[PDB]
């Protein structure tokens, strides 16, 4: 249930880097 | 990696619906809704705290970490926010020894027991360089947390079958108990502290209390001693046609 | 963990000695016969799936109450866990034959194994019997005296490797007894 | 420790795998390179008194401020505990040439060493002045062979870069 | 040879000349000198009496007294004849403390 | 954890009684000398890294078998762990000096300290020396009887606090013996 | 639970030499002041016990009358002996910095012995209180008829310390 | 005659042996720098009655629990027995300085010493503290850096002998550790 | 920024709680020491150029092996950087008196300091030979108030106990 192609806090990063 | 106990004799691990909701661009997750939400929060409260039985005027100080959890649906960030709380250090840091605090971080956040003295002493190397928040975020941002739980499920005690040491399964069974068992019953006093630093093992009745229903909890004990003698050199001989060969 | 070269330098560290030419003639013959040590461990890992299933079902043959109601190899749930366990034991004694020192078998596999088995209910006399079959399977592949499966080696004796691996299989019985 | 054999059997243990063919290809290289580093080991074993005698006084020639009062090399027992702590390091280079890995250095001689030398006011620049003296004192066809000198000097400057 | 308390006593004689310079390494059983220990045991017992910060972090044990039969009269029970009229007199001088307990 | 004011509360909660004026004179005197308690805490934490360096290396002087091969303080990894422990005993005593109560020293530092040091194999007759060398150095700066590092205090009697710290350092010595 | 000189039946002298005093003088805070306060008492030990028990008579002349306790010149000399012994332990108690040997060897049972022999307790409380008020003035060098030669500074810490020892004597016979 | 100087020790009784003026003149040309070594052992044994009087009293000077009631240098006779064995150690070290080797010291004075002190309950953590005071006196008296007493020596350097007599005092400290 | 006011609001936010009148009393004590630790603030800030001229040469008085060619302070641009690297600490001690806490030394001067002086081989024994000068140069009725010399000599040996 972990689904290996996944992250946790670069998911936080790139939504506040594509806006930059 | 077969593990005959795990989804057979226990339950299935709880958690969020999927991890593909983060790549969805009109949502953040499959939105659970407040009956499907709070029964997952009941399982994080029963796992990070033991069965601590937190009151209504102790949950009010955790009001802010749930309100972020029902918008940002990451489970790992909810566990990180609950371990830096006052309600986590007033139960597991304040009146305990140092290896009692360390052995409960392996229970509450990994579902296993510590495998070594060298692994245990490196957690006190992180206490010297940042306090207790350096221990907690290094467990959470580890590789072992990423490839077992992730952002999706609660960190549960997992019967793996293919443990990297056999002693790791023993210290997991001492740390969790039955369901009528919290972790304030010792007065401080780490249970695994003598066996980590010496290299011995645990007591068979303390492990078989915490085994599930249907797994021969206790039988197999001969009425002589329960551990091994390291100094004993037995003679184990093999029969060949002529005589008996003691390949020692 | 240690290997056969690390075992010598922790003996000299108790005396603060230097590993000189008196102590080095055991290590100069470990590298001299070091081709045969590699030649013996792919004689074992090439036959390891046949070795486990013969040793576990050969233990069922001499003890048919393990597969009756109340035996601890009864259902598919318990029989696959017994087949997994004998593959773990054969894996750790192939590490120990490769290193030349039984450190990694004794702390990772065998330390605490006796207390798992008297909490899960595993019979230890028949578990010793499955290890003692695959000890005899391992000495027959090394000395090339198996009835099927003649492998292609070079000529000489491997009789000190066959009794080194027989002592690694004897430590498994001594740790769960 | 850390060596060529403990690398490949703990890489195999974390995957749950048997010893494969790539793991036995590695320990063939432990067989082929062993005659170099067991000649540099048994040369440093029978010559360790004179190579720590020369490494000891090259420390105090570069740093004669240690024999000022109040410093590290104050009296003769503190000179004698300086020659002992560089004879400990040449023992571990002999242990690393025998094992064939950096294992005995970084957990008997480097682990904790920055903490104890900072408290006890021992300068690390005096420790690296001794070890770098023996790396230039080696010459190629007299003291060992040409390939034993590459093994012996590579364990010397692994110790230098760990203290720097 | 352990408990016999013998030891090589070395004596050097030197009168400056060359034919005066013997060394005599003879063997003597050394003896426990009973009397000069009281110049060490008593002076350290009043060195540690006057230490303010070695009477704490070095605290002595709780020594029981002798069997003094509280006869019943307090002038024999509380103040016996071995400690009758005894008091310390301190006699300071240059680099000397010099307490003394005598009957005054 | 508890402090000097909270021990008076939890003793009178056990009797279901309000804290009257007959129990306040031990506490009203505590805030009267409370400035010179704080004046004597930072004479310990400002000299702390020299005290642990002296107390460990004086334990090496009295017991020279700690640095023999097979000694407990032999290699560099074991030497730095001994320096880290004496800083921890100094840290928890300097909480209990500040709090005026030996609660927090007892159940975070001394809780299971004896069973840890047996399992590691730390010698208990040398580890009581290192808490007693620095016991004498902690009654040094309170009584201002230091050889080097004279510190500028205000004049008066501090032998109540000097005797209180000597109670706290032997609470460690009664715990690991 | 008396003090470190528990050498009863053995020794009795126990001086301290010069270099071991340097191990002691660098071990007491105001140890130079404490030695001068002891020497300002024990140089004047004869005049202190003489003026105290005469001033006790000078406030209470009923002890010289027949029936009084300090009749029959032995008993006046026994009061002079008891006046010395109360002074010599307090002059030790200023030196050691504690009243542990004073409360165990000198003051223990002093209430029960003085009522056994018929010693008036209230007059002896006045006798220690005169000896208390003298030694304050000897230590601070406000003694009228004789001034010592001390170095400059204050000794009001030790003068409050020695009044605490003399109040223990007045408590023990009250 | 140096081989005959071990004859007077081995008989377990008293025998006196000496060298002449012409015999020592052959001895100081045979061995290196022997005029310093006879000056080394004369500087110790001229002050040997003060060296054990200061070291045993210096052991009480920082550890007054030995003369505490319940200690081991209590009751009148154990202090006299401790002063005898302090003087036993000083004559074997000064003979080891004179003979040039520790070969008479470790077998005739330190062999069996560790088991004898733990049989009697002698505190061996304080006897190493009494040896290190005698080590600190000895390197002062060899190098003439003794503050309270200065002898008359010919000029030169004696730091090789002072490192030699320091190293014999660690051998006493290594056996009782 | 560890100080008196942040640690009573980051232990109520970490408690998830309003500030009651226990951490209102915790900065009543901030009023009382503010008259004394701001006395030592501008007494350093008007005198800072002389007290690093008087402390910075004392490491070049103690350690004259630093001026040797091949060592650390071998030319004047390294000397001029060295007086800059001790005027940084006297700027940072000036902030630790202002904020009432160890924050600006903890995160700007000792944070990661033990790796940069190791890798560049700048000896830290000469850094705390210079803070130990100003710990032994202050005479308290002349230089400041009696309580300001407590607080100046509490943050100087806080640097010494953190750099060694
Ligand atoms: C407590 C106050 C106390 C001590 C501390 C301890 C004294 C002590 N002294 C030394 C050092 C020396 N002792 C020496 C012996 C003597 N000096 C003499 O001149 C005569 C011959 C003889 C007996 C008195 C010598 C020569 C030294 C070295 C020089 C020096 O004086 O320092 C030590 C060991 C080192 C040290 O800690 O100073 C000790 C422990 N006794 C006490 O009562
Ligand atoms: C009646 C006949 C009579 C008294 C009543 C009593 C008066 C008295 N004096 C003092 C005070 C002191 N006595 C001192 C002792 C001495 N002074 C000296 O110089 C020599 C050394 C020594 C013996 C004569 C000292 C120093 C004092 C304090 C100074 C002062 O004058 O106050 C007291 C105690 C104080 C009090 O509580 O009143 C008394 C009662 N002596 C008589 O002869
Ligand atoms: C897989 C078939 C391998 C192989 C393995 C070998 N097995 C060897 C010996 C052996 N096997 C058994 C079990 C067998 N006997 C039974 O009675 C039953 C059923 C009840 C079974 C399955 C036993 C008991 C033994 C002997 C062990 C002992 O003596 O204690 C063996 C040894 C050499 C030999 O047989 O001569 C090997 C190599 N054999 C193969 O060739 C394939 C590769
Ligand atoms: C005993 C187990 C055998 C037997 C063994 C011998 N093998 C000998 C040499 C040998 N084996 C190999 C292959 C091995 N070396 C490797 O490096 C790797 C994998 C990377 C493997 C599998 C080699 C290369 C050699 C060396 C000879 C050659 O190069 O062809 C050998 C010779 C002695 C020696 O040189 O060590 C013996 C005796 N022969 C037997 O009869 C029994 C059954
Ligand atoms: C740190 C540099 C402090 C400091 C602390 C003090 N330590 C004191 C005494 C003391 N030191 C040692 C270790 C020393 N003695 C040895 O024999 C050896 C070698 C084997 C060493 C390194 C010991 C054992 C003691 C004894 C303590 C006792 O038993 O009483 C000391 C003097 C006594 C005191 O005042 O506490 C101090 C002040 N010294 C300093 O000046 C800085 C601040
Ligand atoms: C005994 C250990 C000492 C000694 C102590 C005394 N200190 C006294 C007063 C005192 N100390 C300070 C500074 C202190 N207060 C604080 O709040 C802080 C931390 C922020 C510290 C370091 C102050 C402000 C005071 C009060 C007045 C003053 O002296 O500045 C003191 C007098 C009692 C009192 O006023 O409470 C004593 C006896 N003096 C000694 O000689 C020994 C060695
Ligand atoms: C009441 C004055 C408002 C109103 C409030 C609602 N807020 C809801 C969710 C929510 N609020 C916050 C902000 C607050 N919580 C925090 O944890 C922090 C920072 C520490 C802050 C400032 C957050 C982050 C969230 C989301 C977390 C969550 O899902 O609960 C909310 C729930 C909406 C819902 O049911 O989905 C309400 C009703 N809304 C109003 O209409 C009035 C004006
Ligand atoms: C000489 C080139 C040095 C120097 C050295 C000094 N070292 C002192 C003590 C010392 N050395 C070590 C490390 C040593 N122990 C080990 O087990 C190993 C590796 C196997 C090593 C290299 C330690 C742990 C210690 C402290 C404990 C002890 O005395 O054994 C020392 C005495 C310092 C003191 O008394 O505190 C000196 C003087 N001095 C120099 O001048 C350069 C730097
Ligand atoms: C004088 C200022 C008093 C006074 C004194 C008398 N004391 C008499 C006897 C006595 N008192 C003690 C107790 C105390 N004196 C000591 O010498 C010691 C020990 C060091 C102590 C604790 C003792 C021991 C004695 C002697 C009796 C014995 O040894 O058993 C005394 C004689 C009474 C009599 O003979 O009947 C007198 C007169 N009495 C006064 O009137 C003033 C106030
Ligand atoms: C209070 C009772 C007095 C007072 C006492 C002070 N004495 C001071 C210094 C001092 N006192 C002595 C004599 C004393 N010290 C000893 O070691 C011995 C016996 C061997 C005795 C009798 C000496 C030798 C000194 C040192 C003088 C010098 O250095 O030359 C003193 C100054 C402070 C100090 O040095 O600690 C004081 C305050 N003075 C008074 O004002 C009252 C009346
Ligand atoms: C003194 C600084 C010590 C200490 C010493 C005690 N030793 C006691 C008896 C004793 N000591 C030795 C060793 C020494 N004496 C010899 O005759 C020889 C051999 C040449 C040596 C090396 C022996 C052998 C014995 C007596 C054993 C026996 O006779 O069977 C002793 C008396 C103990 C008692 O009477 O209970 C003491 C007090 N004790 C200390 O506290 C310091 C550390
Ligand atoms: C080192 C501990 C001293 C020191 C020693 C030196 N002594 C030197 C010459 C010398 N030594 C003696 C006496 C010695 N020889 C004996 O036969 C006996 C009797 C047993 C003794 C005690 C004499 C008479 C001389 C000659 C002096 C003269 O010419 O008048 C010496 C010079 C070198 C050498 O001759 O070996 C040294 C260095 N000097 C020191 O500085 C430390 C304190
Ligand atoms: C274990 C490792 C080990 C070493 C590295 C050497 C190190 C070493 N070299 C020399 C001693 C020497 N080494 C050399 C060799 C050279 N000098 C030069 O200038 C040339 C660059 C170089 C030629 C290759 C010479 C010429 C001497 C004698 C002079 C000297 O003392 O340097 C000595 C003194 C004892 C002796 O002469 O043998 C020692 C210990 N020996 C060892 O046992
Ligand atoms: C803000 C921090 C600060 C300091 C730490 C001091 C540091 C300092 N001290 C002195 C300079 C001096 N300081 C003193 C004072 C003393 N010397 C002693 O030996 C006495 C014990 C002590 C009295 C308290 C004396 C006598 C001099 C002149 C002698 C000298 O040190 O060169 C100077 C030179 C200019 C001056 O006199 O001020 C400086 C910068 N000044 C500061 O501005």
């Amino acid at each position: 249930r972990r689904t290996v192609s996944f992250n946790a806090r670069v998911a936080r990063n790139k939504s506040q880097a594509k806006k930059i | 990696a077969f593990s005959s106990i795990q989804n057979v004799l226990t339950d299935a691990p709880l958690g969020t619906p999927s991890a593909m909701g983060f790549l969805d661009e009109r949502t953040e997750k499959p939105l659970m809704g407040p009956s499907e939400m709070d029964e997952l929060v009941y399982a994080v409260y029963k796992q990070v705290f033991g069965n601590a039985h937190i009151m209504e005027s102790e949950r009010a100080e955790l009001r802010d970490a749930e309100s972020l959890f029902r918008y940002l649906r990451d489970v790992r960030e909810f566990v990180r926010a609950l371990a830096k709380s006052n309600a986590y250090t007033s139960r597991f840091l304040q009146g305990n020894q140092q290896y009692r605090f360390f052995e409960l971080n392996f229970k509450h956040l990994l579902g296993r027991g510590p495998r070594s003295l060298e692994e245990m002493a490196s957690h006190s190397a992180l206490y010297a360089e940042g306090g207790f928040e350096a221990v907690i975020d290094a467990i959470l941002d580890s590789d072992e947390y990423a490839q077992e739980f992730g952002s999706t499920v609660v960190p549960y005690c997992r019967f793996k079958g293919e443990y990297p040491t056999n002693e790791e399964f023993n210290r997991m069974l001492v740390l969790k108990g039955a369901n009528s068992t919290s972790d304030k019953a010792g007065k401080g006093r780490s249970k695994l502290c003598y066996s980590i630093a010496a290299g011995c093992s645990q007591n068979w009745l303390s492990m078989s209390k915490a085994l599930p229903f249907g797994t021969e909890k206790g039988t197999g004990f001969n009425l002589i001693s329960s551990s091994r003698n390291p100094a004993a050199r037995p003679r184990i001989g093999t029969k060949i046609p002529g005589g008996v060969v003691f390949s020692s | 963990m240690l290997d056969a070269f690390s075992r010598v330098v922790v003996n000299s560290d108790a005396k603060a000695a230097y590993v000189g030419g008196s102590d080095l003639q055991a290590l100069k013959s470990f590298i001299a016969d070091g081709n045969k040590r590699l030649d013996a461990v792919n004689s074992i890992v090439s036959n390891a799936s046949c070795m486990v299933s013969d040793a576990v079902s050969g233990m069922i043959c001499e003890n048919p109450g393990l597969i009756s109601p109340g035996g601890n190899c009864y259902t598919n749930r318990r029989m696959a866990a017994c087949l997994r366990d004998g593959e773990i034991i054969l894996r750790y004694v192939s590490y120990a034959l490769l290193a030349g020192d039984a450190s990694v078998l004794e702390d990772r596999c065998l330390n605490g194994l006796k207390e798992t088995y008297i909490a899960l209910g595993v019979p230890t006399n028949s578990s010793i019997r499955a290890v003692s079959i695959m000890k005899a399977q391992a000495v027959a592949f090394i000395t090339n005296t198996a009835t099927e499966r003649k492998m292609s080696f070079a000529a000489g004796d491997c009789t000190s490797l066959a009794s080194e691996v027989a002592s690694y299989f004897d430590r498994v019985g001594a740790a769960i007894s | 420790m850390k060596s060529v054999i403990t690398t490949v059997v703990s890489a195999a243990d974390a995957a749950g795998r048997f010893p494969s063919n790539s793991d036995l290809e590695s320990i063939q290289g432990n067989i082929q390179r062993s005659a170099a580093r067991l000649e540099a080991a048994e040369k440093l074993a029978g010559n360790h008194e004179a190579v720590v005698k020369e490494a000891g006084d090259a420390c105090f020639a570069k740093y004669a401020y240690l024999k000022n009062p109040g410093e590290a090399g104050e009296n003769q027992e503190k000179i004698n505990k300086c020659y002992r702590d560089v004879d400990h390091y040449m023992r571990l280079v002999n242990y690393c040439l025998v094992v064939g890995g950096t294992g005995p250095l970084d957990e008997w001689g480097i682990a904790g060493a920055r903490e104890v030398y900072r408290t006890l006011n021992l300068p690390t620049s005096a420790y690296v002045a001794s070890i770098a003296y023996t790396r230039d004192r080696l010459c190629v066809p007299r003291d060992m062979s040409a390939q034993a000198g590459v093994e012996f000097s590579a364990y010397l400057d692994y110790l230098i870069n760990a203290l720097s | 040879y352990m408990g016999t308390s013998v030891a090589p006593e070395i004596v050097l004689t030197d009168k400056g000349s060359d034919m005066s310079r013997k060394v005599k390494t003879e063997d003597k059983k050394v003896a426990a000198d009973q009397a000069a220990a009281m110049g060490i045991l008593a002076n350290m017992s009043l060195y540690a009496s006057l230490n303010p910060v070695k009477r704490m972090t070095y605290k002595a044990k709780e020594q029981a007294p002798a069997y003094v039969k509280k006869t019943g009269n307090p002038v024999e029970d509380f103040y016996p004849s071995s400690w009758r009229n005894m008091a310390p007199v301190i006699s300071l001088s240059a680099n000397r403390v010099a307490v003394a307990f005598e009957k005054i």
